[PDB]
RNA sequence: CAGGCCUUGACAUGCUAGGGAACCCGGGUGAAAGCCUGGGGUGCCCCGCGAGGGGAGCCCUAGCACAGGUGCUGCAUGGCCGUCGUCAGCUCGUGCCGUGAGGUGUUGGGUUAAGUCCCGCAACGAGCGCAACCCCCGCCGUUAGUUGCCAGCGGUUCGGCCGGGCACUCUAACGGGACUGCCCGCGAAAGCGGGAGGAAGGAGGGGACGACGUCUGGUCAGCAUGGCCCUUACGGCCUGGGCGACACACGUGCUACAAUGCCCACUACAAAGCGAUGCCACCCGGCAACGGGGAGCUAAUCGCAAAAAGGUGGGCCCAGUUCGGAUUGGGGUCUGCAACCCGACCCCAUGAAGCCGGAAUCGCUAGUAAUCGCGGAUCAGCCAUGCCGCGGUGAAUACG
């Protein structure tokens, strides 16, 4: 969900990048 | 070559000192490209009317900053002449290249 | 959290330092609750400030990468 | 040779160009079916010509740049009519009858302050 | 204390952290901007009378 | 309380600038502080004359400075002495070549933030308000005009109990955009407290 | 708030006095503030070979007059904002009725969103409101073309990239359009219901606009301001603490309790804004946050940048689970002098309550509700799930 930050969507909620949801 | 640009606010003047840009630039030689009318820049901000704590019914506004291009194909020394010496902008603001 | 200083302030260690002169007393107050505890600073029990007076803390080992703050609390009734 | 309309529906522009022939339709350089894979409203851009009854006769070659999809589709729907409208000056006879004739002026309204969504109001306590 | 502030806000020798903002108009610390240099109570204030060139009651 | 401002409201139509020129981001909070400090010392050492506006033009080290007012008999000086003493100030602080123009008004009784001024004048020296409202307002039409609506806040009289002196006549349709009318606003520090003025002159139509 | 310090003071104005007078570089003690102290010597007005002597700003000391106070009073006030409510209302001039307070007008008949309009009438008119005058989305058009397009023929290293073109699209500036002028039905009128053409009707749909007054409404802490009160402190600086406390109650919120679902790889369609010791392409380092290099941009011509939901196929299998991410441990990064109180991200490990919520109660009539992602202000950083905006997908129902 929206709230676990190790998640392509809690990232993004998050609006932060990262191992789950990399810069390409 | 040369490039012109055209700020300021009041788009109703503008667009008269640089339309005189224009009929002014084809009687000095080369022909030179219509007024162009390039978007429009936007400067909005709210605030809340009270000045205590009305959260609701505030009020906000703008400023509008329009902008207009406009281009000589060769640059004559007789174009020259009426540019760099016909400064006569009210309000206006205007940068030049090539 | 500083991986390339430490900004433990320096009228701490320089009044640690000299100290360190063949090691005397200890007795020393400070209000830099903000800087981070030197190794080898056992044994010199640096009283705190909290916003009230200065908490006469012992300093060892056991304690050290943390702030001398963490050892201060600030409001009462913990 | 070339016959074109302005399809435009809630931020979307479209494209329309109709080449008599086959029955290909492209959209920002890809076939219709494959550019709107999945959207079971697709075949529902195509739906005028359906009701012209001359589909196997218009190679369309669209571009619709602006909006969603599912917009797109209907600024689509209204290019492949306001395009085929102008070649056949009795083609009146659909546009206006059935209903293919419309900007859909519905659009989205902007979001007033004191209001979550433009109209959803805040919550409530009173007490 | 809000004129010695006004002050103590201008002078900036110590760490460029606390160099914070403050209204021109007012001495007020709070919702002031980076564009005008005026507060929401003066900003709007100036604004109807027309002395802010260019800015306008907004409309869309 | 609500009702917006007559001049911002007029603003984008009827009304222009009273400050008109441009800048960047870069610069602007800067021209429009100047904008201000100038209008504030203008405000001040040059009221004896009452200035019912002051508007301000530029481009580049270029300034406006444009000051209308009703009585110029001291705008400029004996023979020319007062003006030339001012561009001094405006200079004084104003790292620009600041020009200075000047007009005249017509009529000071269709100049609302003179109407205002006059009228704040008057409570301050113990005058009868009523009076000076019920005259004032005359005074607008004696002198040609279509609307005139003049405003008293409380303390009226020293009274304890605030109270607000309403008075206009004719017609003013602060709603009607083609209305140009000139909105002014004066204060009065009496003694016992402060009083506030609001000048309401519907002009010309359309 | 505790503690360490300063007094014509952190700032305005004026005056008196020997010195020195602009300014720049330090040192000592200290937590900082502060206090104490050691070093070059000056364009100016001018008698004058010169030394030197008078001296106008500005500064330092001393003293005098004064500053300053977010200290009290929003029932002493200005200003501005909130509310009844954009509700259809409130009044005025004169005439007339009435002992008078006060009526009439503005009661009545039809209509309307409306004190909108009409017709009536001891009333005849008027003003502030309503409407209209203003901006936006809409239809179409003219001017203008470095956004745009095999659109047309074109060369093209195979991308509107190059030549080249205003036709599209668009950008932005000026216009036409819609006015109950047509037809039928009802009527004394105003005007109601029906219908065609039209992009749009009978105010086309949203903005801006909120009467006399009301709540002794709100705010003296934005500002202004009368009165009151403080002056080696009720003023001022500083370091540290606090506003972030927590057995508890409420308000508004966010994430959820799952297969109309969640996860993972791939692949698309936005709008609106924003940017100079600023947004970062593109590289190399790292699992990553981020870091070393470094192109472009004064920004319809580079960047923030990726839209997300969607579409494809792949994995879970009804389990407190691959549902849900609280809690905490360990390892890090960035802004900043400085993250103990007290920042935000990252990674590993922990995986809490929750399987749809009592009594109650809220929002919303259509591009609305619901749902998904995006921008900006403030701002070093950020506790923003807030607010103010943008767009994508896109309903249910309205007997009454
Ligand atoms: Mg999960
Ligand atoms: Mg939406
Ligand atoms: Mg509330
Ligand atoms: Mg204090
Ligand atoms: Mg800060
Ligand atoms: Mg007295
Ligand atoms: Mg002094
Ligand atoms: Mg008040
Ligand atoms: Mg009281
Ligand atoms: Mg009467
Ligand atoms: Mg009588
Ligand atoms: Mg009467
Ligand atoms: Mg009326
Ligand atoms: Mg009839
Ligand atoms: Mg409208
Ligand atoms: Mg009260
Ligand atoms: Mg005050
Ligand atoms: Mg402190
Ligand atoms: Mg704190
Ligand atoms: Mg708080
Ligand atoms: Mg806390
Ligand atoms: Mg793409
Ligand atoms: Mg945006
Ligand atoms: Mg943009
Ligand atoms: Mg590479
Ligand atoms: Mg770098
Ligand atoms: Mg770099
Ligand atoms: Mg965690
Ligand atoms: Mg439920
Ligand atoms: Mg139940
Ligand atoms: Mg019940
Ligand atoms: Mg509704
Ligand atoms: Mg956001
Ligand atoms: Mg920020
Ligand atoms: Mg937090
Ligand atoms: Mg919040
Ligand atoms: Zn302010």
């Amino acid at each position: 969900g929206k709230g676990d930050r190790r998640t392509r969507r809690g990232k993004i909620w998050r609006g932060t990048y990262g191992k789950y949801r990399p810069r390409k | 070559k040369i490039r012109i640009k055209l700020r300021g606010f009041d788009h109703k003047t503008l667009d008269a000192s640089a339309q005189k840009i224009v009929e002014a630039a084809r009687r000095s030689g080369a022909q030179v490209s219509g007024p162009i009318p390039l978007p429009t820049r936007v400067r909005r901000f709210t605030v809340i009317r009270g000045p205590f704590k009305h959260k609701d019914s505030r009020e906000h506004f703008e400023l509008r900053t329009h902008n207009r291009l406009v281009d000589i194909i060769n640059p004559n020394r007789k174009t020259i002449e009426q540019l760099m010496t016909l400064d006569l902008p009210t309000g206006v603001e205007i940068e030049i290249k090539t | 959290s500083l991986k390339k200083g430490v900004f433990v302030d320096d009228h701490l260690l320089e009044k640690v330092l000299e100290l360190n002169a063949k090691g005397e007393k200890r007795l020393i107050k400070t209000w830099s609750r903000r800087s981070t505890i030197v190794p080898e600073m056992v044994g010199h029990t640096i009283a705190v400030y909290n916003g009230k007076q200065h908490v006469p803390v012992y300093i060892t080992e056991n304690m050290v990468g943390h702030k001398l703050g963490e050892f201060a609390p600030t409001r009462t009734y913990r | 040779e070339q016959y074109y309309g302005t399809g435009r529906r809630k931020e979307a522009v479209a494209r329309v160009f109709l080449r008599p022939g086959n029955g290909k339709v492209t959209v920002n350089g890809q076939d219709f079916n494959e550019y709107f894979q999945g959207l079971v409203r697709a075949v529902a851009a195509l739906e005028p010509l359906r009701a012209v009854d001359a589909l196997g006769r218009f190679d369309a070659y669209i571009t619709v740049r602006g909006g969603g999809k599912s917009g797109q589709i209907d600024a689509i729907k209204l290019g492949i009519a306001r395009a085929l409208v102008q070649y056949n000056p009795d083609y009146r006879a659909k546009l206006k009858p059935l209903g293919f004739l419309t900007r859909d002026a519905r659009v989205v309204e902007r979001k007033k302050y004191g209001k979550h969504k433009a109209r959803r109001a805040p919550q409530y306590s009173k007490r | 204390a809000r004129k010695a502030l006004i002050e103590k806000a201008k002078r900036t020798p110590k760490f460029k952290v606390r160099a914070y903002t403050r209204c021109v108009r007012c001495g007020r610390a709070r919702s002031v901007y980076r564009f005008f240099g005026l507060c929401r109570i003066c900003l709007r204030e100036l604004a109807h009378k027309g002395q802010l060139p260019g800015v306008r009651k907004a409309s869309w | 309380g609500n009702k917006i401002h007559p001049i911002g409201f007029r603003l984008g139509i009827t009304r222009d600038w009273e400050s008109r020129w441009y800048a960047g981001k870069k610069q602007y909070r800067h021209l429009l502080l100047e904008d201000q400090r100038i209008r504030g010392l203008l405000e001040k050492e040059l009221y004896s004359a009452g200035l019912a506006r002051v508007d301000i033009e530029r481009a580049a080290d270029n300034v406006a400075v444009t000051v209308h007012v009703a009585k110029p008999g001291v705008v400029i000086g004996r023979g020319g002495e007062r003006i030339r003493v001012l561009r001094e100030e405006l200079a004084k602080l104003t790292g620009k070549n600041v020009a200075l123009n000047v007009q005249e008004v017509q009529n000071p009784n269709l100049s609302a933030p003179l109407v205002a001024q006059r009228v704040a004048e008057q409570i301050e020296r113990r005058f009868a308000v009523r009076r000076a409202i019920k005259q004032a307002v005359q005074r607008v039409m004696e002198s040609g005009a279509k609307g005139a609506k003049v405003i008293v806040s409380g303390r009226i009289g020293g009274a304890e109990q605030a109270r607000t002196e309403w008075a206009a006549q004719g017609r003013v349709p602060l709603h009607t955009l083609r209305a140009n009318i000139d909105y002014g606003f004066a204060l009065a520090r009496t003694t016992y407290g402060v009083l506030g003025v609001k000048a309401y002159i519907f002009l010309g139509e359309v």
